[PDB]
């Protein structure tokens, strides 16, 4: 059984301290420039959901990684210059609802499956 | 801490518009 565990798909970019006024919607809006809708993780308090200021975006594409990292590195959002670093993290299923809620918005695109019918 | 021991976080896609004033 091979799922491609040697292939780091759980790779993503790390965004640094953002404005507390910035929400996941704003974050997705910024990445909408590249038109690549994939996983997005915003560090929010487990009780009140306070924006901790750390953002992550997991998209699968080696070309787009280096592109977005260099392109967004130094880009200002609300006065906050985006510092993009490389990092990898495996989403635990104990928090699947979070990532699922993310794909809930992406489902509008995910509906289009590969291979058109028979 | 009865209401501080729960863990529930639901992504909220809202538009602040903070970046609108510079884009």
């Amino acid at each position: 059984g091979a799922m491609g565990n040697e292939y780091k798909d759980n790779a993503y970019i790390y965004i640094g301290n953002l404005n507390r006024e910035l929400t996941e919607g704003d974050i997705l809006t910024v990445f909408s420039e590249y038109g690549v809708p994939v996983d997005v993780i915003l560090s929010r308090d487990e009780n009140t959901g306070e924006s901790q200021g750390f953002a992550y975006l997991k998209y699968e594409d080696q070309r787009s990684t280096i592109l977005a990292v260099d392109n967004l590195n130094g880009f200002k959002i609300g006065g906050r210059a985006l510092k993009i670093d490389h990092t990898f993290y495996r989403p635990k299923r104990s928090l699947q609802k979070y990532y699922e809620a993310v794909k809930e918005e992406l489902d509008r695109d995910i509906v289009s499956k590969n291979n058109a019918e028979k | 801490g009865s209401k501080s021991q729960y863990i529930d976080i639901m992504p909220d896609f809202s538009p602040s518009g903070l970046l609108e004033l510079e884009s």
